């Protein structure tokens, strides 16, 4: 009966729902996260019959029968907005203000972008973001480093021992996007181009619609739990209201067979 | 005076399918589980007169690739594989198999075993030193540590093989382990080959993929059919049960 | 009938795993002691009809049935990570860094 | 050859994260419900067949 | 079921970072220590296609 | 349905659909950021730019 199978997929785009609302709220203190909303679609109708002669000295209701099917998870989007800023006090941590992606290398050949602004020196003096992925732009910094210090825009410098003025190192240039929504995104906060989302162009901060760096600080989720405990109250309750259509199908389903 | 064949014959089939749904519901804790399909299909009989019967028997489709959930046990030698990826291992016959039971045991003599099967990677079965902590990257790279030694001594010892299966051309084995069909060698060769964008991640076990209101729903549908089917036959035999009465004279 | 054979087997699973999580619970104050965790593996199948190849370009599903049996228990795994360190003051407490035992 | 020092004094707890117990014991409950679920199905049906 | 994992998941990683506050605050008298901080990552996004 | 999308090549959307405005279907500059007036205007601002 269409009826089962109607409930069975309201069922399981509540479960969906509710898995996106976990995902949100479990991953609330990742640095650089971008909250998730999942939005549905109505499956197709059946036209039993067609709407007949109708207006024509009389007030009848329309007489047109036309079945639903139920409802599918079209898209999940997610919001890419500003979170809050947290000191951490690290040289090595940046945070990023507007729009932007640091540019890394996959260890296959390929390259991603990433949001989370935390970064780690290796043996070798390179700058890899934590996890080993080497920055693009492969900014390498010398030994016996006083202390290194990145401005607003994208250079780097580090100070040595005796020499007054700072040698300048390399550029953290950053990527842009025409669609950043449209990012394929993977697991160690990760995206990746697709066809839905433009050829990324390189930019020096502050230009050209890129955002500007703040050293010794890290990006905040953009997670609002407010948001989150009424979206699973509703989803909840949804579930129950589904469960009972069931039951009572179920229920009738049963009566008729016992003739 | 034959239709109650067909009548009981479904009812028969709706058995084989309940079956199939206790098993989901049996294993829904295995580790690395992919759930298995089921599927009505029609057989139209065809012959003299006109055709009217039409049988029903009760097919599987295969399993599904939905990747199931996974827990975070901390356990370094634990893993969890990609979207579409599928570790190999070596079946009691030789052959090998595409399983995603990331739960590997070290036994006293460094072989690595996912529920007693050895484990194939890089050239052929792998074995870590005799008792050293074990590591694996994000690509399958083995390291491993002797205990005591420094821990600037880190050494690869080896690396797995992680094939992409699609999912419409593996089928499953009478163990529980997966191979590919005579289609899928036919294009791709006997033994696939491990391909360098299959990414896994260690720490974490992914357990099974079976959907509780599925089987619900299911149950519930088995239950409706099969009293129906009953109540088919019931009003055949009791129909019947007077031509003979008719006949007697 | 197989339904009720492979849900006694689903129930006895469960039973095993719920006995293990009890202990693990009951001698949680217990010092030197390593947390327990069931491994289920599912059973042999049985395969009705082959599934025999068309590759008639009709797109048609795979026409075969195979049956499952159930699940068991198949091992206890105990994870051997380092605890915390609880100061009893007493002189003749030891508490191991790293791995080994006392014979 | 790779072992542990010793601590005098201190005793090592045992490592139980109760965290994960909690869920793990709901995850069995609800699965143990299921199977109950199934069992009364199957004898339900069963017992339709042999009402003839 | 998939979201209760997922919310033991987020426990584990709550108790993790709640388990390097206390150690930073326990020696907080510790001569040349060194304050310890931790950074979380989230796990393998699964995709569903479309016709 | 207000849920409104934008494609890389800056062509409004909703459901796989283009939406049209006074005229036909209304296309944006490439990566502006996009606001709804109370009355239909849709403003946009190229990033970066004053």
């Amino acid at each position: 009966i269409s009826s089962l199978w109607i409930a069975k997929t309201g069922l399981d785009a509540q479960q969906t729902n509710m898995d996106v609302i976990a995902n949100n709220l479990a991953n609330v203190s990742t640095n650089g996260f971008k909250r998730q909303r999942a939005v549905f679609e109505d499956l197709l109708y059946q036209t039993i019959r067609q709407p007949g002669a109708q207006s024509s000295e009389q007030t009848t209701l329309p007489s047109g029968l036309q079945i639903g099917t139920g409802v599918r998870p079209v898209a999940t989007e997610r919001l890419h907005s500003q979170g809050n800023l947290s000191q951490t006090n690290n040289s090595k941590d940046v945070a990023i203000k507007g729009q932007g992606f640091f540019q890394v290398m996959l260890p296959d050949g390929t390259s991603a972008y990433t949001r989370d602004g935390s970064f780690q020196v290796d043996q070798n003096g390179q700058l890899v973001t934590a996890g080993g992925f080497q920055v693009q732009p492969a900014i390498t910094i010398p030994a016996n480093a006083l202390s290194i210090t990145i401005g607003r825009d994208g250079v780097v410098s580090v100070t040595q021992q005796g020499q007054a003025a700072p040698v300048q190192v390399g550029q953290l240039n950053l990527t842009t996007f025409m669609n950043d929504t449209g990012l394929e995104s993977i697991g160690e906060n990760l995206y990746i181009e697709t066809q839905s989302s433009g050829a990324p162009n390189e930019s020096t901060p502050g230009l050209n619609g890129a955002g500007l760096l703040y050293q010794g600080y890290v990006e905040t989720s953009n997670v609002n739990v407010a948001e989150e405990l009424v979206n699973m109250i509703q989803v909840q309750r949804a579930y129950e209201i589904n469960s009972k259509a069931v039951s009572t199908t179920d229920q009738m389903l049963q009566k008729l067979t016992q003739l | 005076d034959h239709a109650i064949y067909t009548a009981m014959g479904a009812a028969s089939q709706t058995l084989n399918q309940q079956a199939v749904t206790a098993s989901n519901l049996a294993n829904a804790s295995t580790p690395g589980f992919r759930a298995q399909l089921n599927a009505l299909r029609a057989v139209p009989v065809d012959g003299l007169s006109l055709a009217t019967r039409t049988l029903v028997t009760a097919s599987t489709p295969g399993a599904d690739m939905t990747p199931g959930q996974l827990d975070y046990t901390s356990r370094p030698l634990d893993v969890a594989l990609q979207q579409d990826g599928w570790l190999v291992v070596q079946a009691a016959d030789g052959a090998e198999g595409y399983t995603r039971n990331g739960n590997i045991q070290v036994g006293p003599t460094g072989q690595l075993t996912i529920q007693g099967h050895p484990v194939i990677g890089e050239g052929g079965p792998i074995t870590v030193p005799e008792g050293s902590e074990i590591t694996i990257a994000a690509d399958g790279t083995i390291s491993a540590l002797n205990p005591g030694d420094p821990p600037n001594t880190v050494a690869p010892v080896g690396r797995l093989k992680l094939v992409k299966a699609e999912g419409n051309e593996v089928q499953r084995s009478d163990d529980g382990l997966f191979r590919l069909t005579a289609e899928a060698q036919a294009e791709r060769g006997a033994v696939l080959a491990a391909d360098p964008s299959i990414r896994i991640m260690s720490g974490v076990l992914e357990g099974s993929n079976v959907k509780p209101v599925e089987a619900m729903t299911d149950m519930i549908a088995n239950a409706r059919r099969f009293e129906m089917q009953m109540k088919v036959i019931t009003s055949v035999d009791e129909n019947e049960g007077r031509a003979n009465q008719l006949l007697s004279m």
